[PDB]
């Protein structure tokens, strides 16, 4: 997974179709497993298919404990102001940018993603406000829709190249330091050569994605609250399943 | 398809079956073979070919018992001659012979019956009201 | 379950319909008797039902904890808790209510800005700094709240 | 089974640094000091998350300032976001302490 | 479920009858299940009919 | 420790290797049975561990 | 563990595959019965789990 | 494969919990000289410019886990010029340091 020094306008399609998209899908499978674990579907360490009566009991004993933990830690993280050093007043520019992007509510989603998957991203792209001038737009990006590549994961502030999947799943955008290329993706993994790679110069100067790390580690292990506590939640689910079986089969004389 | 051939029975009993004594002996051998197949639970396809030695021995002993003492008497006297037999087996096989025939059962003869409460079970319930929002993979 | 064995069967003369249930009177004073000395009368024990109650209590506690609802709302009773203990016990529900307030307040501000834009009101439509105000969701006694705010 | 489930949920709450009464059981009547000690782990975890997410938020806001000109804001790494209090303390105690301070 | 850039006055009927209404019904079935769950009719993971 | 006595011995046909452990299914719904009426099933108590 | 001894063995006619598990219905109302008067039904105690 | 699943179920990150508990409490808030209430301008500006408020967490985690940890101080240049050293925490699994004593 060597990072090319620079991506040319003609190499974008080949790089995305060969090197970036397979890695994105490889990470997406695991991230989808993590996401479904956080919604109450904890892994089944013991499967007993072909009964349909104990399977219903097993589905009854599954409780979203990890989702509860993530929600509990999300509800307490709220940003109320952005002040300079030694000042009691919020900085006008940055705080107006924070409010104009409705970040008071989107910070909740960013924190949820960071606590669930171990990391999360926010995209800062140039834009224009209602009155003009210059107002950047901040959009939180799920880890399941962005593949950010760093030349040094531990000690970097911005990625080198980021592959972004649209929230509708129809387009794929590859970001660079100064430009981003938009590709039309009808089917997952299908990039027709008939389409023309649209090139847009954002001019941010770096990759416009900032990563929200859940845990700081010198070994690069981006650890999330979900996959870290899967065995304990599955243990609770198994104990509940045992109790359900006991009261379903051995509860009366 | 008896589990033991009539030649083995003739050798064991040191006799030769002729005319009606042969059909009766063959019928007894087939009957004892059916008993042995039911008790052991093993339906041997090739009855005289792949049958084990001890199964053949059990079948031969039971067939000899049935042929020599079909009416299951305890004693029998005719003039100065008297004979007193032991207690006949419950069916065709003594408890040792029944144990030998049952050696093909698994887990030492322990069997489990699975019970139920008549409830069908719908593990997919609760997941039915689910709408997919997102990219779609 | 009262159980009788060894009784004289074949009785009731091919037990018919049309009532025929004499309903043998067994009150507190009656002594049940049978002529046969081989007859046995005994009872079959019954289920305790306490394990079911404990399991139901545990399940309702699980539901209350997963919904971030106070336990005493769903089952049990609230033990005597001081102000600090009460604040800690209801912190999760209050924080969930605050998150819902943030999201629904963003939606309400969007609605009110759209309404202002509909009726002219150019200043109100573009005023994204204005926000709705929610009533207090804290569970605190009147005396404590008034004392604290007066001291403040 | 009930006792084992209680123990397992206690294990999960302790490993997640979540207060026990959030996941199972009920909070016994604790004084101010005991309550502060009981919720110290969760508050410290929240503070660590605040530090990391605040570094990320400051990076985001500096990048946003750089996008819209604002040369001073872009290079102002001393500025930082302010998080709302996560301490679990009663109103009366907090007001009395801050008024005395 | 691609969204057309603009809906003409004559395409409204065809779009509603073909693309929009079936999706509305598909979502409505699940939403009705959710609504009846909230009124006390929780799903039956174990059904024992004919008793 | 579940204990069985009086069962039909000599079974498993000279107990082999290469798995051969059918692992008799004994779940909460199963009823363990034996044809012989002289067979006895019981359990051996365990240590308290409190001391 | 529910235990039955003295029952009529050799049943189920050389117990096959392809389901064949009738799954004898044992609910709260059912009374389990056996014709043989030498049969015995009992249960094996379970571990406390408190230690 | 049936008791192995049980064994994997019984494994709980207790040591990780201990390391996390001890990491969340260790935080540096200032670098002051002897007898001074103010932070030293140079060293504290270097500390802030390297985002050490968050990287100290990683350094402490590595030190508490492996028993030791390293920080690399190499020369660099800031946005305004002059001279600003860069401090990067180094994991023991990526550094082999040799001491004569």
């Amino acid at each position: 997974i060597e990072l090319p020094d620079a991506i040319s306008d003609g190499e974008v399609r080949k790089l995305v179709e060969n090197e970036f998209w397979p890695e994105f899908v490889r990470r997406r499978e695991k991230l989808d497993r993590i996401a479904q674990w956080a919604r109450g579907e904890q892994p089944d360490y013991l499967i007993q298919n072909a009964n349909r009566e104990k399977r219903a009991l097993l589905k009854l004993a599954k409780t979203p404990w990890l989702g509860l933990v993530v929600t509990h830690f999300t509800q307490a993280l709220f940003v109320d102001g952005y002040r300079a050093e030694g000042s009691k007043e919020n900085a006008k520019g940055p705080w107006q940018t924070w409010n104009a992007n409705k970040m008071q509510s989107k910070q909740i989603a960013i924190h949820r993603a960071a606590l669930t998957y171990g990391y999360s991203y926010a995209r800062v792209l140039p834009g224009v406000a209602l009155d003009g001038a210059n107002q950047a737009e901040i959009h939180g990006v799920s880890p399941r829709r962005l593949l950010a590549l760093y030349e040094d994961q531990i000690n970097d502030e911005y990625p080198k190249y980021a592959l972004e999947l649209a929230n509708n799943g129809k387009t794929v955008r590859l970001y660079t330091d100064t430009d981003y290329y938009e590709l039309r993706m009808p089917s997952p993994g299908n990039f027709p050569n008939e389409q023309v790679i649209k090139k847009v110069h954002h001019g941010v100067g770096v990759c416009p994605f900032v990563r929200y790390v859940n845990m700081m580690d010198l070994d690069g292990f981006t650890m999330g609250e979900v996959e870290y506590l899967v065995p304990v939640a599955s243990k609770i689910d198994k104990t509940d399943y045992d109790r359900l079986l006991a009261q379903h089969y051995n509860s009366w004389k | 398809a008896g589990l033991a051939t009539i030649d083995e029975l003739q050798t064991l009993m040191s006799t030769v079956f002729e005319d009606d004594a042969l059909e009766q002996a063959q019928l007894v051998l087939d009957i004892v073979s059916s008993w042995a197949r039911v008790v052991s639970g093993q339906m041997w396809p090739d009855a005289p070919a792949n049958v084990p030695d001890d199964v053949r021995a059990v079948v031969l002993q039971a067939s000899r018992r049935e042929l020599k003492n079909p009416d299951r008497v305890i004693s029998r006297q005719m003039g100065p001659f008297n004979v007193q037999y032991s207690q006949p087996p419950d069916g065709f096989f003594y408890p040792a012979e029944l144990a030998i025939l049952k050696r093909f059962k698994r887990s030492g003869g322990l069997m489990t019956v699975s019970t139920s409460r008549g409830e069908e079970g719908r593990p997919w319930a609760g997941k039915t009201a689910y709408i997919r929002y997102g990219d779609g993979l | 379950v009262k159980v009788a064995t060894g009784i004289d069967d074949l009785s009731e003369d091919a037990t018919p319909e049309e009532q025929q249930r004499a309903k043998l009177i067994l009150a507190q004073d009656d002594i049940l008797m049978h002529g046969n000395h081989e007859a046995k009368f005994y009872t079959l024990p019954e289920t305790s039902l306490d394990g079911f109650i404990a399991a139901h209590t545990q399940d309702v506690e699980i539901l209350a904890n997963n919904a971030q609802v106070p336990v005493w709302i769903l089952n049990g009773q609230l033990a005597n808790l001081s102000a600090d203990a009460l604040t800690a016990a209801t912190k999760g529900t209050i924080q969930k209510l605050y998150e819902r307030q943030v999201t629904f307040g963003a939606a309400h501000n969007q609605v009110l800005r759209l309404a202002a834009h509909v009726e002219g009101d150019t200043e109100g439509a573009r005023d994204f700094t204005a926000s709705v105000s929610w009533q207090d969701t804290s569970v605190r006694s009147l005396a404590q709240a008034v004392d604290a705010y007066g001291k403040a």
